[PDB]
C-alpha cells in the first residue's frame, strides 16, 4: 500500500507479477509487490531467464529484512542488489536487479 | 509459493 513510494509497483498477485514481466520485462527487471502468503509483507519479483525468482522481505519493526540482511529502507534494499547478487547457482550465474518495471 | 533463496551474506 505505500503513497509516495515509487519502488512500490502494485498489489498484484504472483501469477499477474509473472505476466508483466513476461509481457514487458528484460533480464534484471523486477517488481515489488505484496506479499499474497504473508500480507504484511512483501515479495520482489525478477525476470530471469528460464522461470522468474521471488524474494521474501519482511518488514519488522520499520527494518526491511531480506536473507539475514537488514535495510532501513526499500530503496536501500533495492540499491544494495543492484550492485551485490541477489541470487547465486551453485554453479556460479549471478543475479542482480536492474531496474523496476514500470 | 515457494520463495528462492537468496544470496548467501
Amino acid at each position: 500500500g505505500p503513497l509516495g513510494s515509487p519502488w512500490y509497483y502494485g498489489k498484484v498477485t504472483r501469477h499477474q507479477a509473472e505476466m508483466a514481466l513476461n509481457e514487458r520485462g528484460h533480464e534484471g527487471d523486477f517488481l515489488i509487490r505484496d506479499s499474497e502468503s504473508s500480507p504484511n509483507d512483501f515479495s520482489v519479483s525478477l525476470k530471469a531467464q528460464g522461470k522468474n525468482k521471488h524474494f521474501k522481505v519482511q518488514l519488522k519493526e520499520t527494518v526491511y529484512c531480506i536473507g539475514q540482511r537488514k535495510f532501513s529502507t526499500m530503496e536501500e534494499l533495492v540499491e544494495h542488489y543492484k550492485k551485490a547478487p541477489i541470487f547465486t547457482s551453485e554453479q556460479g550465474e549471478k543475479l542482480y536487479l536492474v531496474k523496476h518495471l514500470s | 509459493h515457494i520463495y528462492d533463496e537468496v544470496a548467501a551474506d
